[PDB]
């Protein structure tokens, strides 16, 4: 595809998301299957005032991806800005 | 086999001949050393024929590195690039490069399956043949025995891929500099590599004819400059640029800053002074609406100069496009004895695989003659081993962390010698995390190798936190600890104060119950007409499209207006959303110029990665019209439905959580509430959440239908009549009337309870409150008219590139890597419906 066609396609579809995602069912199922199973993200990073998703991510890792991580030897390190700020910027004590 | 042969060829002259058998064509080659015997003077009876000696040495090395078949041509034109030889990367060469040579891991061992992984450091094997042909020419005259390989570097123009057993690639060498430093001639060969036309690797190497050479006519340095950015902010910048006689006007846009990609050519007449300067370069500066096109160039000559005006000017104003800001303090990466490596006992294997048959590395007599201590190992081998090391010990078995590698051979390594490579987490460049690589001999402690590591990680997803729980002090720690965050927050605060009469920092820092805009003098009245002019145009549900503008209270007469919210103003939409977009308007921030970036990042969150994730990694949210757009959207969305006397509508959110009713309930078990309440009740409803489905179902719509949807799971939670029986045991199509009892009772009881409903937070029902208009569903992107008022305009229409946004976003409204091209068109068009992209889906017109 030529760059100039796909940039009109680009802005149109990006405007469509920024409008419609805020009124459409969130599907975090296969997103989890991506950053845990299908795309193999071992380090996950969250920036926020509070770890609003680290705990529930650990819940799903324990409830769905324990044997999966044991089989493929994946060590997942969940990180957050409020508490694991030292691990994000790599400053151990 | 013979390795030394001293013999008397003609009367009174010696022919010490150093023999080398392991060569390109496994054919022994002699290196003669003519020696006049002097019976007359017995104090020093051996004079050495110094004339043509370098010629003989180059003859020997030419036969060694290129074979007897190819004739020796001393005359090599320096200006023209040195053509290599087109080879085909076979699976065999990659299979048999490694016997005692280095990189070995899970993917670098004898296993079945398919294509075996490999490193890119064997690009000089392709390169070597032509790279070394630039140290031979007559103009660069030096002693090849005293030649030491000083450094080698690889650049990362990644038009190519990693080795997959079958690539087809060629060679292209070109001499850049021949310097005369006190250490001797510094030959600079940056011979690049072409895979049918497109460059793949740069490959720079330095050789050093150790000694002292004074020939300066045959000395030059054609360096190419980087995209160097100057620093300015003024209108004097035009005057300065005009004052530069070398610069030539080749654009018609105002000047405030440069990012030249230049290139120059030096000619030395002495140690430091240049005989002449040649500069041609290119000109750069920003263009309109982030839509850049072609540019022009420059020109310069000089003579007997101590510096280059152009490059020194560009540098002096500032550093180049530097995607490398060094991290504050160092921590270890893989330090210890589990990063040590013993040098190979011998050097013939790497010599035969790479083609460098320099006897200094293998032949004992050659190493002894060059006065260097023993047959030192290849600098190339050391570089290859270290480049394989940046992937091997600091990583848990992933081969996607081998990249551009710069290296220099400050020391020497004897064979079968142990080396402690140190690798400390210090610097940071644009993803490929800069780590030091310094290879020091363990017992002498002297360094041998110096470079910067570029090891990646596996892919990741920068998650975020935001709307729905936002608190006081939201993102103020970064505001008080970061210059860039301070800049963005201050700019937005100034724009809100100067255009809307309220500080957003005051809303965020110390959350007030209510705030008052005042419409005072010229500034206040220019604030008031902002509110007077802007407001939604939503269809009144009593007829056709009612063109209207409801702020009501604010008009010409009023001199103040109070924003009131009981729980908090940060809870109010018009202030929670701009605050949200601002507080995560800085994540990439310093890592942007730092290099912590792992392999593949997608900006995301928990459905709040579309409003706070896509400027640091996607630059969509422009600069300062962002806050206007978000505040206008907040107001339009907030007053999009009729409020009652107490200020609450018949619409909102509610959770219908599946986890609590039973573990049995699944997508094939209860995916019926949405399409069994909209059809009969003639109301509006759609599910907002099955993100963590089987554990979390939430929905939005008019409040009565929300109650009806909840009192399906609620009534089937204490009684537990499974819907699996209703759905899969008997049939699917036939069962479209079983609901017209079990939702009928509720579509009656909900009317019985008072019309403004406060939905209870039960076991399987956990509503999220503080939301009046139904979003995340089907009434805050449906016929809701003025939501996309600003959607083909001020927002940077030309900035958005498919390159990043495609693949670097993961769809919360789907699944995996959001394709921002045609493939995804009918995903925001099925569960939410649209009309805007109906044209692009059908009416393609003249896009070609």
């Amino acid at each position: 595809m030529k760059p100039e066609i796909e940039q009109e396609l680009s802005h149109t579809l990006l405007t469509e998301l920024l409008a419609y995602q805020f009124a459409s069912p969130v599907r975090w199922i296969e997103t989890q299957d991506v950053f845990l199973k299908q795309h193999n993200t071992e380090r996950i990073i969250e920036i926020g005032p509070s770890p609003t998703l680290a705990g529930m991510a650990n819940r799903t890792i324990k409830a769905k991806y324990e044997s999966y991580d044991a089989a493929l030897s994946l060590q997942r390190q969940v990180l957050c800005y409020s508490k694991d700020a030292k691990e994000i910027y790599y400053k151990p004590d | 086999l013979p390795v030394v042969e001293i013999e008397l060829v003609k009367p009174n002259t010696i022919q010490l001949s150093l023999i080398e058998h392991r060569t390109a064509d496994t054919n022994p080659v002699a290196l003669p050393f003519l020696y006049k015997y002097n019976p007359a003077d017995g104090f020093a009876p051996i004079l050495e024929i110094m004339e043509d000696r370098n010629e003989r040495i180059k003859e020997f090395y030419w036969k060694l590195w290129f074979g007897s078949s190819v004739p020796y041509s001393n005359d090599i034109n320096v200006e023209k690039a040195i053509l290599g030889d087109e080879i085909t990367i076979s699976s065999q060469t990659i299979s048999e490069f490694t016997h005692a040579i280095g990189n070995k891991c899970d993917a670098f061992v004898d296993r079945p399956g398919k294509a075996t992984l490999a490193p890119m450091d064997f690009a000089i094997v392709i390169g070597w043949k032509a790279i070394i042909k630039a140290i031979f020419p007559k103009s660069v005259d030096g002693d090849l025995l005293k030649l030491v390989h000083l450094s080698n570097g690889y650049k990362m123009i990644t038009g190519a891929a990693p080795l997959k057993k079958g690539d087809v690639v060629s060679t292209k060498a070109e001499i850049k500099a021949v310097l005369n430093q006190p250490s001797g001639k510094l030959v600079e060969v940056v011979g690049t590599i072409y895979r049918e036309g497109k460059p793949v690797m740069e490959v720079t190497s330095q050789f050093l004819y150790r000694g002292e050479y004074n020939d300066y006519c045959n000395t030059f340095q054609k360096v190419t400059e980087t995209p160097v950015q100057v620093a300015f902010k003024s209108a004097k910048d035009l005057a300065v640029l005009r004052s530069k006689e070398w610069f030539h006007l080749e654009k018609d846009v105002q000047f405030d800053v440069l990012t030249f990609r230049c290139e120059s050519t030096y000619k030395f007449k002495s140690a430091n002074v240049y005989s002449s300067i040649k500069t041609t370069g290119q000109v750069l500066l920003e263009l309109p609406t982030k839509e850049v096109i072609q540019v022009g160039s420059v020109d310069y000559e000089a003579g007997t100069s101590y510096g280059n005006p152009v490059t020194d000017y560009l540098s002096r104003n500032g550093k180049t496009i530097e995607e490398s800001v060094i991290f504050e303090n160092a921590i270890p990466l893989s330090s210890g004895e589990e990063l040590t490596s013993k040098a190979p006992g011998t050097n013939e294997p790497y010599a035969i695989v790479s083609g460098d048959y320099n006897p200094i590395h293998v032949s004992r007599v050659f190493a002894a003659y060059a006065k260097l201590p023993g047959t030192i190992t290849h600098g190339m081998y050391s570089s290859a081993s270290i480049r394989a090391l940046v992937e091997e010990w600091a990583a848990n078995n992933v081969a996607a962390r081998v990249r551009a590698f710069k290296c220099d051979f400050v020391g020497m390594v004897l064979p079968n010698d142990t080396l402690q490579t140190t690798m400390e987490h210090v610097g940071m460049i644009n993803g490929r995390k800069i780590i030091k690589v310094e290879t020091r001999n363990v017992e002498t402690e002297l360094p041998v190798l110096i470079g910067e590591a570029e090891i990646e990680q596996p892919t990741t997803t920068y998650v975020f936190t935001g709307q729905g729980s936002q608190e006081q002090g939201m993102g103020m720690e970064l505001y008080n600890s970061s210059e860039v965050a301070r800049e963005v927050w201050d700019k937005a605060d100034r724009h809100f104060v100067n255009n809307y009469g309220f500080s957003i920092l005051d809303i965020v820092q110390n959350n007030p119950n209510e705030l008052t805009i005042h419409f005072g003098g010229a500034k206040g009245r220019a604030i008031r007409d902002n509110y007077i002019g802007m407001m939604f145009e939503t269809i009144g549900e009593d007829g056709a499209l009612k063109s209207e503008k409801i702020f009501k209270d604010i008009d010409e007469t009023t001199t103040s207006y109070t924003f009131v919210s009981p729980t908090g103003l940060l809870s109010a939409t018009q202030f929670t959303q701009p605050a949200l977009t601002l507080m995560e308007k800085a994540a990439y921030e310093d890592i942007k110029s730092k290099g912590l970036i792992p392999s593949d990042i997608m900006f995301a969150g928990h459905s709040l990665g579309e409003y706070s994730a896509l400027s640091s990694l996607a630059n969509v949210m422009p600069i300062e019209s962002l806050v206007d757009v978000v505040f206008y959207r907040g107001m339009t969305m907030q007053v999009a439905v009729p409020r009652d006397e107490l200020g609450r509508s018949n619409y909102g959110m509610v959770a219908v959580n599946p986890s609590r009713v039973s573990a049995t309930f699944d997508d094939s078990a209860l995916r019926f509430v949405v399409d069994e309440v909209a059809n009969k009740t003639k109301w509006l409803l759609e599910i907002v959440n099955y993100n963590v489905e089987n554990q979390q179902y939430v929905a939005a719509g008019d409040l009565r239908a929300l109650d009806t949807l909840t009192n399906v799971l609620n009534v089937l939670k204490i009684n537990k009549i499974d819907i699996v029986k209703l759905q899969e045991q008997m049939s699917i199509e036939k069962v479209k009337e079983h609901l017209y009892e079990i939702v009928d009772e509720v579509a009656a009881k909900s009317l019985a309870k008072p019309q403004p409903i406060d939905l209870e937070r039960g076991f399987a029902v956990i509503p999220l409150k503080g939301i009046s208009v139904p979003f995340h569903s089907s009434y805050l992107m449906s016929g809701v008219k003025p939501f996309q008022r600003f959607l083909c305009k001020k927002i940077p229409k030309s900035s958005v590139k498919p390159q990043d946004l495609i693949g670097k976003y993961i769809p919360n409204l789907t699944a995996k890597p959001f394709e921002l091209t045609k493939e995804y068109f009918q995903s925001v068009y099925d569960l939410t419906k649209s009309e805007k992209i109906k044209s692009i889906l059908d009416n393609w017109e003249q896009y070609e």
